[PDB]
């Protein structure tokens, strides 16, 4: 056990020079950088942690574990606004990595900033990401009521991903919430959109189920 | 009454596991329409911003909120800590491994040479 | 009447004849110097997030950071004078300067 | 869709030269069109006649793989560049090295010449390029900024004057005088080993195992894709008539239409008798000066010459 | 012809300013005729003094341009009791009396210094938080800030 | 006392890179001790 | 108004200062945004392959 000031400071020095020589030694694999920053955070010296993460991102910024460990460290230590700036830089420079958008939105929801979460979801959808992202957005709109927003999203969605399956899901959505006239309009729009030259079973099956 | 199941598969991409975890966490959350309407009647049309449309500088959170996300952080961190389930130190079988690195290399060799 | 709470501004406004420092809709008060950089907005009212990627850089830098940079431009044209090399006189100028 | 592509006739192999003792890694044609020059991984530089295919001469100075040759249009010089970190200037009135450019810290992967001023640009594995002064062997600029080997460099008289593609999957457009990067293009997911500039259109194309992409000068605005060739792409080469040749590393070679991006032929040549089938691969291709012949330098130690087919028509070989 | 609220939807936020013709008929008429005239589209903020002023409306964008509805410029229509004691007091500034042209100013705080040299001609009835945001932005050493912030729409009240 | 780079660890942030600033105010944030 | 005159260099004078100092290289430029096309999926079977 470390009595006090000078002995734990020597302990700091020894571990610290060990880390820094590892980094000088390889300067690559980020297991070293992360071990180091994890330690300097465990001692609650987080300005050193921030410097370490920044230097690491200077080495290799395309590495997503680095960004995630970093924003996690900021978030635990309640540095909310630091975490926001980090998520923003991350989704700016690596916009295809979906984890970043997911976790940024999830945080902003926890924190109670629903306006913020919608801002982020909108920015995300600008990239025309993937079905799962659109679903996540709609589910977000559905944990709150806001069903009109949900159908606006669905309008953009079925255009961005024109698959029969999505048209089906859209119709199913509106019927589950009992907008039967609108679901009929959905189905007629679906048929007239797809056209004969492609048109096959699944769509008609669901259309028959509805009208049945 | 309700019923569902979800089976585990290959980790295929880190994205798949991340997505599963997000699904679970999302399903958990329960939002208060009270605070939603309260926040609503103050700001109104600002509520519905496009990516590019509207702007208010910063939304400053009551600390009590911040505690929610911190707690969820600790929970997910633990759950992630348990990622690899360790197999108990079983000495019962024959030992042709000098140390634990060698024992694990022999195990990887067992999985590629049948 | 001397307006002290901005509610007395109705839709806003300072009362130049009222010998009080009017602070209508967050007006007047010098605030703390915060780090947040200028939340700029484009020439149509969009939020120019080009800023945060362009961090600390000139405007000579061309920064592709929008989705619209990925989309295939329809330049299937053998004819457009948009894409034809600079006339060899300008090339001669660049060669001499270089 | 698109307007419909121009019809180009297809190409047929008509000659197979074999005299090298290692992979052939670079190829170039003289200005006046009489001979071409190949550099190989047996550390020689052979000089062949372009009409007959006979071998005229063999120059042996390097210590390892010769990875690039070029012949200067303004002076009787051949500049070669090797994996021994050395860059050479052969004077072709005595056939002897007269000048050597020193300073790279690892193998030199490629090299190009400026068309009006007398400078050289070389790219190497230390992840830098250098702008050399042809006449005083002095390095006037070290273009640094990539984060991995710099696979390829091309230079032009217009602006920007230097395009480099590297193995960190990025392209950079540099200015020669200032010596720093104007634009960084990060659209590719895998190493960019091939770059080419259209002769008469202020556009360029860049090849990668994902797909070839087209870009528009001077700030590199995206134009379109060219997909279908899923292979490590070692070369791109464009004709003046809009034919674009994409040579891969498993031997397969696609021929495309430049303007609409329509792949109108796929050649899958055969390996020389004593070769394995895991040793088919194209390292360099070069159009003749008349733009009639297409020479390719291959990983089975042969040089294959293709000429256009003269007895085919839009109805024999229709355009899909 | 005294347009109540002249709406100048800048890029960085909406605005509409109420000019008191009873105190400032000449400059109220001038500014209304300019805003309905649409000549203010393209005017870059030629001066931004943090927590002091935002001044723009220059057809040069440098400060040596600007013209009025009666020619090049006209005199000031002074008020005894109207001042710059608070933000948003819309008063066309001048480099010399009786030469007030196209240039527009907007206070951001008490500017009791500009009293008597610029005729306080109203107050901005729309977009004061946006005025604060534009007043916080970082500017160059010539008060032509690094951001080329311009008005999208210039028009008066109906 | 003669070691050139030793105190490069325990006295100062070894090579300090301060985080970039974006669209939010990081000023009031400060953190606890151990 | 001041008069600049450049001081004579002594011909017989060796260099004055130690040139060879080593330091790690600076931070690079602000990372450019990675403009990719969206990732596709690898089935379990492919990762087996």
């Amino acid at each position: 056990k470390i009595t006090d000031e000078e002995e734990l400071n020597d302990y700091k020095l020894r571990k610290r020079k060990t880390f820094e020589d590892n980094i000088r030694k390889n300067r690559t694999v980020i297991s070293n950088w992360i071990k180091y920053a994890q330690w300097e955070e465990s001692l609650k010296e987080i300005q050193r942690a921030r410097s370490i993460y920044e230097r690491a991102l200077d080495v290799d910024y395309r590495n997503i574990t680095l960004w995630l460990k970093y924003a996690e460290m900021e978030m635990k230590n309640r540095q909310v606004n630091h975490a926001r700036n980090i998520w923003d830089r991350a989704i700016t420079t690596l916009p295809r990595v979906n984890q970043f958008w997911y976790k940024y939105t999830y945080m902003e929801e926890m924190l109670g900033n629903v306006a913020g979460a919608r801002q982020v979801f909108e920015r995300w959808m600008e990239w025309q990401p993937e079905e799962q992202a659109w679903h996540s957005y709609i589910n977000f709109e559905l944990r709150y009521k806001e069903v009109d927003r949900a159908r606006t999203i669905y309008e953009r969605f079925v255009l961005v991903h024109p698959d029969v399956k999505n048209w089906i899901k859209y119709a199913r959505f509106e019927e589950k919430h009992a907008y039967f006239a609108h679901a009929r309009k959905v189905y007629e729009r679906a048929v007239e959109f797809f056209g004969d030259e492609h048109m096959d079973e699944h769509l008609y099956v669901a259309f028959a189920k509805f009208e049945e | 009454k309700k019923k569902r199941k979800n089976p585990d598969l290959g980790f295929s991409d880190y994205a798949a596991a991340q997505l599963r975890q997000y699904h679970r966490l999302t399903k958990q959350i329960k939002p208060d329409m009270e605070t939603y309407e309260r926040l609503r009647e103050k700001h109104g049309e600002e509520f519905f911003p496009t990516s590019n449309s509207l702007l208010h500088g910063t939304h400053v959170p009551s600390t009590e909120e911040i505690d929610r996300m911190v707690i969820d952080l600790e929970k997910q961190i633990e759950k992630r800590d348990k990622y690899s389930r360790r197999r108990p130190y079983n000495d019962d079988a024959d030992i042709d491994y000098i140390n634990e690195r060698n024992a694990k290399f022999n195990k990887k060799a067992e999985r590629f040479y049948g | 009447w001397i307006p002290r709470l901005l509610e007395d501004f109705g839709d806003g406004g300072a009362f130049p004849e009222i010998h009080v420092a009017q602070y209508p809709l967050d007006m007047g008060r010098k605030k703390k110097m915060s780090n947040a950089l200028a939340i700029q907005v484009d020439s149509e009212g969009k939020i120019k997030y080009d800023a945060i990627a362009r961090q600390g850089q000139s405007k000579d830098k061309v920064i592709y950071s929008k989705y619209t940079d990925l989309v295939p431009k329809e330049v299937m044209n053998a004819d457009d004078p948009d894409l034809q090399r600079p006339d060899e006189e300008a090339i001669k100028e660049i060669t001499e300067k270089t | 869709t698109m307007p419909k592509p121009q019809w180009h006739p297809p190409w047929k192999l008509y000659r197979v030269i074999s005299g090298h003792l290692g992979w052939v890694r670079c190829i170039a044609v003289e200005p006046g069109n009489q001979w071409f020059v190949t550099g190989s991984a047996d550390r020689t530089i052979k000089i062949w006649d372009l009409a007959s295919g006979k071998l005229k001469l063999s120059l042996t100075g390097h210590i390892s793989t010769v990875r690039g040759v070029i012949v200067s249009t303004r002076s009787p010089y051949l500049f070669s560049c090797g994996e021994d970190k050395q860059v050479k200037c052969w004077d072709l009135e005595y056939n002897k090295v007269i000048r050597h450019y020193h300073g790279h810290l690892s193998a030199v992967y490629g090299l190009d010449l400026h068309p009006t001023i007398d400078v050289l640009v070389t790219c190497s594995r230390d992840s830098t390029a250098r702008i050399w002064d042809v006449r005083t062997k002095a390095s006037v600029h070290t273009l640094s900024g990539h984060t991995n080997a710099v696979a390829t460099v091309r230079c032009q008289a217009a602006e920007p004057q230097i395009i480099t593609g590297s193995h960190d999957t990025t392209i950079r457009l540099w200015d020669l005088v200032a010596g720093k990067t104007r634009v960084t293009l990060t659209n590719h997911k895998k190493s960019v080993r091939a770059v080419v500039l259209h002769p008469r259109h202020y556009t360029f194309a860049s090849g990668s195992p994902d797909n070839i992409k087209q870009w528009k000068f001077p700030d590199g605005s995206f134009i379109q894709n060219l997909s279908g060739h899923n292979a490590i792409i070692n070369t791109l080469t464009v004709n003046s008539d809009g034919v674009l040749v994409s040579g891969a590393d498993n031997g397969t070679m696609h021929l495309w239409d430049w303007r609409t991006g329509y792949n109108f032929q796929r050649v899958h040549a055969a390996v020389q008798p004593g070769s394995l089938d895991s040793e088919s691969g194209i390292f360099a291709c070069a159009f003749d000066q008349s733009e009639s012949r297409l020479l390719t330098a291959e990983a089975d130690k042969t040089i294959k010459v293709y000429r256009e087919d003269d007895t085919a028509t839009e109805e024999t070989h229709p355009v899909s | 012809w005294q347009p109540p609220n002249v709406y100048l939807e800048t890029s960085m936020g909406i605005i509409v300013l109420e000019l008191y013709w009873k105190h400032a008929p000449k400059t109220c008429k001038n500014f209304a005729e300019l805003a309905r005239r649409g000549y203010y589209n393209g005017t870059k903020f030629h001066r931004i003094i943090k927590d002091f002023m935002i001044q723009g409306g220059d057809p040069t964008g440098t400060g040596r341009g600007g013209a009025s509805i009666y020619g090049k410029q006209f005199e000031d229509e002074l008020h005894p009791d109207l001042k710059f004691t608070g933000a948003g007091i819309l008063a066309m500034a001048n480099a010399g009396p009786d030469t007030n042209g196209s240039q527009f100013f907007v206070t951001l705080a008490p500017t009791q210094w500009l009293d008597g040299k610029h005729t306080i001609f109203g107050r901005v009835c729309q977009g004061i938080g946006m005025v604060n945001r534009v007043g916080m932005v970082e500017t160059n050493s010539q008060d032509r800030p690094v951001d080329d912030v311009k008005i999208i729409k210039a028009y008066p009240s109906g | 006392r003669k070691r050139k780079r030793g105190v490069d660890y325990n006295a100062e942030i070894p090579f300090e890179k301060k985080p970039a600033l974006g669209f939010y105010d990081t000023s009031e944030e400060n953190y606890q001790a151990l | 108004v001041i008069r600049m005159v450049e001081m004579q260099k002594d011909p017989m004078e060796p260099p004055r200062f130690k040139i060879n100092k080593k330091i790690p290289r600076g931070p690079p430029s602000p990372p450019a945004p990675v403009m990719h096309s969206p990732s596709r999926k690898m089935t379990v079977k492919e990762q087996q392959e």
